């Protein structure tokens, strides 16, 4: 198959600057002159809508600020100036030959101010600690950027591989984060250990903090 | 106007089987190649099957995750293209969309606006809601996070409220994860003032329309 390397996963510009987002294929996807390759722009529920085809092409109706360039295997994606209504996700997408192939996409976002994140951890509910499992809870709120290290340890030893981490949407007013990192553990485990301890790095904070509590104390 | 409507998706165990059909409007469709493209619950594009035109002898083409499993057809007369999908297994869940042309020259397209599958043994089951109480230590400043943890729910979605829509300013719903036991868990949060912690009741309405069911969790100091 043509595989697409699309670049960045991740990409965040300040509006009125120029957001640049590329694609590599493994193998050219030109012919004769034109290079099959297609871009798209897709909004959360809503299907993909082609922007750029045939490298360099703008679709009818789509603004001059979008741009695309490349032959052979190197493309790229070009949004100047850009607008708050350009963050979404950007795919390519080679049309040279069956099977049609996408790269992994590209979310747009708009750069800010770094912003600290407030820090709160939650012990388990009693009611939930009776049913047999324990959900310990730490909550990052209203940062930037995205990028954070939450690092949970248990009596001190650090925890791998039982906990899972989601994400907010980037906030519509103040272009913020919000992010939970859960721990599971069984009722057992979780009885097992006194202190439960939540670390978070974030370019926000001069030193990364440690919210923690004894299990048990109110 | 050029419609696609896709329709068809749901629910269903592995192994199981389940039929896509897309009607096309506005279009001379003998004349369009069509294909679905489906999109993972990460939110990736993957395509999946096409058919090409009488012309072509019906050429079909499959994603070798899908060969032997899934069948594209078409029906010119009634416009429309169908992806039967036998063998099911947990990765085909997704967002599944016909389209046309997808491959080659042309300077428009088409997408309709999807048919959502989902694959599982999990049976459907509304959450269990436990309280994310706010802290009995005190904050530098004042402000004070509690929230809901909605947790061992299946399929996706469920909505959440805070004191029957009155409270969302503050308010983060994160997005679900899929645990290891099949079942959807995500937490919502609040920010309120400390001062009002004694005052005001705070409850999570938490609806869940696959299981027609509601919960109301009043979260307190603990």
């Amino acid at each position: 198959d043509i595989v697409l390397t699309q670049s960045p996963a991740s990409l965040a510009v300040s509006l009125g600057q120029r957001a640049t987002i590329s694609c590599r294929a493994s193998e050219s996807v030109d012919i004769y002159g034109i290079s099959f390759m297609n871009w798209f722009q897709q909004r959360p529920g809503q299907p993909p809508k082609l922007l750029i085809y045939a490298a360099s092409n703008r679709g009818s109706g789509v603004p001059a600020r979008f741009s695309g360039s490349g032959s052979g295997t190197d493309f790229s994606l070009n949004i100047h100036p850009m607008e708050e209504d350009d963050t979404a996700m950007y795919f390519c997408q080679q049309s040279k030959e069956v099977p049609w192939t996408f790269g992994g996409g590209t979310k747009l976002e708009i750069k800010r101010t770094v912003a600290a994140p407030s820090v709160f951890i939650f012990p388990p509910s009693d009611e939930q600690l009776k049913s047999g499992t324990a959900s310990v809870v730490c909550l990052l709120n209203n940062f930037y950027p995205r990028e954070a290290k939450v690092q949970w340890k248990v009596d001190n030893a650090l925890q791998s591989g039982n906990s899972q981490e989601s994400v907010t949407e980037q906030d519509s007013k103040d272009s913020t984060y919000s992010l939970s990192s859960t721990l599971t553990l069984s009722k057992a485990d979780y009885e097992k250990h006194k202190v439960y301890a939540c670390e978070v790095t974030h370019q926000g904070l001069s030193s990364p903090v440690t919210k923690s509590f004894n299990r048990g104390e109110c | 106007e050029v419609k696609l409507e896709e329709s068809g998706g749901g629910l269903v165990q592995p192994g199981g089987s389940m039929k896509l059909s897309c009607v096309a409007s506005g279009i001379t469709f003998s004349n369009s190649w069509m294909s679905w493209v489906r999109q993972s619950p990460e939110k990736g594009l993957e395509w999946v099957a096409e058919i090409r035109l009488k012309a072509q002898n019906y050429a079909t083409h499959y994603a070798a995750s899908v060969k032997g499993r899934f069948t594209i057809s078409r029906d010119d007369s009634k416009s429309s293209v169908y992806l039967q999908m036998n063998n099911l297994r947990p990765e085909d869940t997704g967002i599944y969309y016909c389209t046309t042309p997808l491959g080659g020259y042309f300077d428009m397209d088409y997408w309709g606006q999807g048919t959502s599958l989902t694959v599982s043994s999990a049976s459907t089951k509304g959450p269990s809601v436990f309280p994310l109480a706010p802290s009995s230590k005190s904050t530098s400043g004042g402000t004070a996070a509690l929230g809901c943890l909605v947790k061992d729910y299946f399929p996706e979605p469920v909505t959440v409220s805070w004191n029957s829509g009155a409270l969302t300013s503050g308010v983060h719903t994160f997005p679900a994860v899929l645990q290891s036991s099949g079942l959807y868990s995500l937490s919502s949060v609040v920010t309120v003032p400390s001062s009002s912690l004694g005052t005001q009741t705070y409850i999570c309405n938490v609806n869940h329309k696959p299981s027609n069911t509601k919960v109301d969790k009043r979260v307190e100091p603990k």
